[PDB]
RNA sequence: ACCAGGAUGGCCUAGUGGUUAAGGCGUUGGACUUAAGAUCCAAUGGACAUGUGUCCGCGUCGGUUUUCGAACCCCA
RNA sequence: GGGGCGGACUGUCCAGUGCGCCCCGGGCGGGUCGCG
RNA sequence: GCUGGCGCUCUCCGCAGUUUUAUCCGGUAAAGCGAAUGAUUAGAGGUCUUGGGGCCGAAACGAUCUCAACCUAUUCUCAAACUUUAAAUGGGUAAGAAGCCCGGCUCGCUGGUGUGGAGCCGGGCGUGGAAUGCGAGU
RNA sequence: UGGAGCAGAAGGGCAAAAGCUCGCUUGAUCUUGAUUUUCAGUACGAAUACAGACCGUGAAAGCGGGGCCUCACGAUCCUU
RNA sequence: GUCUACGGCCAUACCACCCUGAACGCGCCCGAUCUCGUCUGAUCUCGGAAGCUAAGCAGGGUCGGGCCUGGUUAGUACUUGGAUGGGAGACCGCCUGGGAAUACCGGGUGCUGUAGGCU
């Protein structure tokens, strides 16, 4: 059997990566982490206080506590065959702010915005995006040149 | 003493180097990798012929000695004694493993180091000779009595390059005649059209 | 007597059978774990929400 | 023209006496170097233990001084009429830095007392433009500059042209 | 011979630092110590008093850290006391003091609480601290960055961080370190730290060297004499600097003007120059051979 | 094979906690005796079995080698 | 591509390379609009 | 944990062993060793940075050859307990009404600041804001 | 650029440091809760953010409730 | 055109050598009475302004090394899913989608925030 360690099999997640290493670069520090915001934990190992275990490193949260040096975030973590909802407290240097959101933000920016005019134009916009559909008929121009032809080439031994 | 070569064909384990640790790993059988004219330059011997693998197999250091111990025995007999230049083109590191049983049975059976045995892949170079032109059915022939020393089935390949250099050898001459490679010993070091000017000043002096 | 060791061969159909669902997430969730002197202040802040209840009405 | 800091000067001159045991001897030498230097010395230890040589690691075995000013130029000057203006080509250094050693320390004009006995010792003189304190200052270390480094080449024409030296070839 | 060790394979290894810490005007184990902020004060802005002594200028700013970069609140120079009657000594202690007390006043204006907290408007060197006076805006805090400067007994950072505390700033500090704290008694003399303030210990070397060496006093003190500062009005000089400072610490900006827009570095060469200039090089060192043989 | 050990002057044995190389016999030189043993006065020598790690420093502690001896190898 | 003015820069033969402003000769490339 | 039974609360928004659009995570396959560590084959080019020697000298980096190490560029072959690189498959999160947008209070937390945060109230906005499928919850 | 050291096994981490040398010390102290890790989502152990004291240290920002992290340990009954 | 003070990103910024540097600045530089700390005013700390860009620093240069970004490598290697595909096997081919990395060959060589100067 295994051992029960808590950074077993961590030696290149934790790891920093090649030729960043030393100090933490300080705008990590200086980031602001509300209540409710969603983040995506990624343990550095440079800092050993506050690490999250290595159940979390990838995985996004949302945070639900704030003190002076750490959040509370709360995690979905499978546990066989349930999903629980984990409070966990980590350090702001082990977490970055998840994009996924705010492209979703861009998108209720764009969809309100689209929604509040054209509607005293009168017009319909469009705000459920649709998948990537099939593409449009169209004409494709040979202007003088014929299409080069390609033969499979014959079988040389290289090396 | 030492198993047959059915044994430890196919590359079934995970590579086993020896390492700190891997210990108590008896020298291989095979130990010289160059035989003929090693310093021969690299205008003198053209021709180059491999005996290239077709198999994902494990060849024995053993076997890397017999063969070579027979392609040398043809080339000192067919070229003359120095008229060749052999490159051995595997050195044997995986190390195989033996649970030797005179009893326990396969309790605590990890077994300790057997033997050196290379790993060679489908198209890799197994032995290589390079010589001169006219020596081409004596290297065919000095690569076929080889192969009966292997497991498995190699190819015999003219090779396109000029002897033991990765460039090819109809451009090769000519791109010595532009300073493009320079002949350093055995094979040749390229110039590129990038380093400070003065060692171009110091090549076209 | 030796036997098997440890799988985890079935336990994905098992866990699929009834379902691996999310957890629960309903709006207002509780308040454990929070930091203590802001819960202090909030339940302050909560206990005195009644004050400037005319200003509200006006 | 050159400029008036490329003028060589003496950064230091270090004075060790390596007696190479500790206690009543490297006293006696450390009162050498105070009426040598006009400064108290400081003691250096032994790194670790050498069973030949008789030492033990953290043992004081030799005292050293620095001095700079115009009392480093005068004592060199003394260790100088010592030697009698000569050096070897070999004793200037990669960097432009020279030194000798004194068999004798009554030699450069300590008077003798019977309290001490007589101490040889080793100079070592450190040469710099002006500049090359960058080096050593806090705020904003650089490296010196390689038009600004000193050459064996310069210090030793440095040495012949402000001593009158003969440098000795071999 | 040797091993070079600065080959190829040490520079694919290289990890540069910062480049602060490269060029040294930064210690980060401070920095990050100093300017970050709690994370439950969601952007409070957390303020510090940058004191930068250079060879002739002392630097005091009032900064709080953002991601773009610090953003400068206020700032003063010593350059700028001539306006306010310092002529002479830009550097020293007093001048600290002077652009400390400046750079207070200006950000107490800027924030309008320049009638309230006016700090010690009489000079006595003692241990001060501005207090928050209720229904009043509470007294603004930062705290002292020093940055690379070794922070002993006399340091003139620290006459910067009393001109601040005494313009109406509320630093944390003790007295241990102004000038007058005896280190065997471990108490601190508000007299002498008052000496310092007003630049009697620099008046007394003048003093010193008019009656040792006329000519060493000469060299020491050559703007002084040209400016027609002596050792007698240096407290006053002093006092008088400082309720100007107080009367008018507003700054104006230098107006801008236009100039010719020109150019005193080399432009960067183009890739048709640098291929040109090595066909002519190789084209002349091939002609130096055809036409020598 | 597994476990436990053991390798030091020419032979037989000491030797730690980590700094001291020990003893007996032997060898060598001089006395005693006509001479030799015995006896008396002295002297030398150690691949510390190897390399590695710890330590300032190892014969000494700790893992791996190379020669040896001891115990066990049972129920069918 | 050519011309003009302003400059910068380079080559171990006067010779050459960009950049700025203006003009011409256009060829070209597809987009946008109009006409048949 | 899987299972059955008994139900119950709703339905007649929610959810998914799935994809898409976004967004993070990883150090396996492959590859690399003219890149760190480790292993390792071959020549070549150099000098004193040392040594082993022939030969010329008391000898001399004085002349003279080599041969070794040493250094500089190449080259052959590699690694589960090496790695600059680095997949495919895969693991999180988001794809709205519990959401946005105004106004106004509370706070003993925060503190230049009706500052910041958080909690309360009042109001406004339904094109239900990817594809597909299915009633869910307890 | 760490090829050293950080008590040790190995791995990760670390250069105005987490290493070395000084200065001062006792956060290796008292007291609730929450969390992570093994996990059944139980304990122990270990750990993590907080909060309430009382202190140390520094000019201060801060940092500290043992050791840079991953290991170094112990229920009921009884005794003290 | 550029610098100083504080920075963010942390080599497109580093490294080696060479050339230029107006004005302010940054510095080097002068000194040790005071503060302070050293064997040593070299450092640190303090008090200055005679001299100078020599150094740091800035801007350029190198068929420069490194770094960054492309091409090639190469639809190669590898790989999701499939077959009553092949082969004694070893392994390979196809279908279905996904898809690298050296060597080799190009291009680039610090952007930028706040406050304050100089032209
Ligand atoms: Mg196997
Ligand atoms: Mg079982
Ligand atoms: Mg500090
Ligand atoms: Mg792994
Ligand atoms: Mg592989
Ligand atoms: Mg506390
Ligand atoms: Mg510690
Ligand atoms: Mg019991
Ligand atoms: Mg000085
Ligand atoms: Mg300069
Ligand atoms: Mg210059
Ligand atoms: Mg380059
Ligand atoms: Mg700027």
């Amino acid at each position: 059997t295994n051992t029960k360690g808590k950074r077993r099999g961590t030696r290149y997640m934790f790891s920093r990566p090649f030729r960043k290493h030393g100090v933490v670069p300080l705008a990590t520090y200086m980031r602001i982490y509300k209540k409710g915001d969603i983040v995506d934990i990624k343990g550095m190992g440079t800092v050993q206080k506050g690490m999250p275990h290595k159940c979390y490193h990838g995985k996004t949260g949302r945070v639900y506590n704030v003190t002076q040096h750490a959040v509370g975030i709360v995690v979905n973590k499978q546990v066989k065959g349930k999903i629980l909802a984990k409070r966990i407290n980590v350090r702001i240097e082990h977490i970055k702010h998840s994009k996924s959101r705010d492209s979703f933000l861009k998108r209720v920016k764009e969809n309100d915005q689209k929604k509040k005019e054209a509607k005293e134009k009168g017009t319909w916009v469009q705000l459920k995006r649709q998948p990537a559909p099939p593409r449009e008929a169209h004409f494709v121009r040979t202007n003088g040149k014929e299409p080069e032809l390609l033969e499979p080439i014959p079988y040389e031994f290289m090396a | 003493g030492r198993r047959p070569a059915r044994c430890y064909r196919y590359c079934k384990n995970k590579p086993y180097p020896k390492s700190r640790f891997c210990r108590g790993v008896p020298d291989a059988k095979i130990r010289i990798f160059d035989l003929g004219r090693k310093k021969a330059k690299v205008d003198e011997f053209p021709l180059c012929g491999h005996m290239v693998s077709d198999e994902y197999e494990q060849l024995s250091s053993e076997a890397l000695e017999a063969a070579r111990i027979c392609a040398n025995k043809y080339m000192v007999k067919s070229c003359g004694k120095d008229g060749f230049h052999i490159r051995v083109r595997l050195h044997p590191f995986h190390v195989i493993r033996i649970n030797k049983m005179l009893q326990t049975g396969m309790r605590g059976a990890f077994g300790k180091p057997q033997g050196t045995v290379a790993r060679v892949h489908i198209g890799q170079v197994i032995m290589s000779i390079r010589t001169k032109l006219q020596n081409k059915e004596h290297v065919v022939e000095a690569l076929r009595r080889a192969k009966f020393k292997f497991p498995g089935r190699q190819k015999i390949h003219i090779s396109k390059k000029w002897g033991f250099t990765k460039f090819n050898a109809d451009e090769f001459e000519d791109m010595v005649a532009e300073k493009r490679l320079i002949p350093d010993g055995c094979g040749v070091k390229y110039i590129p059209n990038r380093g400070p000017l003065d060692k171009w000043r110091a090549l076209h002096s | 007597a030796k036997s098997k060791n440890h799988t985890t061969h079935n336990q994905s159909r098992k866990w699929h059978r009834n379902g691996i669902k999310k957890p629960r997430s309903q709006r207002y969730e509780s308040l454990k774990g929070v930091d203590p002197k802001f819960l202090r202040n909030m339940r302050f802040a909560k206990k005195h929400n009644k004050k400037g209840l005319k200003k509200m009405q006006a | 023209k050159e400029n008036p800091m490329r003028e060589l000067r003496i950064r230091k001159l270090c004075l060790n006496i390596c007696v190479g045991e500790s206690g009543d001897r490297l006293t006696r030498a450390a009162k050498v170097l105070e009426q040598l230097t006009g400064q108290t010395p400081v003691f250096s230890k032994a790194r670790y233990t050498v069973r030949s040589f008789g030492i033990r690691r953290n043992e004081k075995i030799a005292v050293h001084c620095t001095v700079r000013g115009a009392k480093a130029e005068e004592i060199l000057e003394k260790g100088l009429k010592v030697r009698e203006y000569e050096l070897r080509k070999n004793n200037f250094s990669d960097t432009g830095n020279f030194g000798f050693g004194i068999q004798e320390h009554i030699d450069l004009g300590i008077k003798y007392d019977p309290s001490i006995g007589i101490y040889g010792l080793d100079f070592y003189v450190v040469l710099g433009r002006p500049g090359f304190s960058i080096a050593d200052k806090k705020r904003r270390t650089g490296c010196i500059g390689a038009k600004h480094r000193i050459s064996k080449e310069e210090a030793m024409r440095w040495f012949q042209q402000k001593y009158d030296g003969i440098i000795l070839p071999g | 011979f040797v091993k070079v060790v600065k080959n190829k394979a040490y520079f694919k290894r290289y990890q540069v630092k910062f480049r602060r810490r490269r060029e040294g005007k930064t210690d980060y184990y401070a920095r990050k110590r100093l300017v970050i902020q709690d994370k439950n004060k969601y952007n409070t802005p957390k303020y510090r008093m940058i004191v930068r002594v250079t060879n002739r200028d002392i630097i005091c700013q009032i900064a709080y850290a953002r991601i773009e970069g610090d953003m400068i609140v206020c700032a003063a120079y010593a350059h700028e006391l001539p306006k306010y009657g310092v002529k002479v000594g830009l550097t020293n202690y007093a001048a600290a003091y002077c652009t400390g007390l400046l750079l207070a006043r200006r950000l107490l204006n800027r924030f309008g609480m320049d009638k309230i907290y006016e700090g010690q408007v009489e000079v006595t060197g003692d241990e001060y601290n501005v207090e928050s006076i209720d229904g009043q805006p509470g007294a603004f805090t930062c705290y002292l960055d020093a940055g690379l400067a070794r922070t002993t007994t006399g340091n003139k950072v620290f006459g910067a961080l009393k001109g601040a505390v005494d313009g109406g700033l509320s630093i944390p500090h003790s007295t241990k370190r102004f000038p007058g704290y005896d280190s065997e008694s471990k108490e601190f003399n508000a007299e002498v730290h008052r000496k310092h303030i007003m630049g009697q210990n620099v008046a007394d070397y003048m003093r010193y060297l008019m009656e040792e060496d006329e000519d060493a006093y000469k060299k020491q003190f050559s703007q002084y004499i040209k400016n027609n500062v002596t050792p007698d009005m240096m407290e006053e000089m002093y006092k008088k600097a400082h309720a100007a400072i107080r009367e008018n610490p507003v700054y104006e900006k230098k107006p801008k003007r236009e100039v010719k827009k020109k150019r005193w570095n080399r432009p960067k060469m183009s890739l048709a120059q640098k291929k040109d200039r090595v066909a002519q090089k190789k084209a002349s060192f091939l002609r130096a051979q055809e036409r020598a043989a």
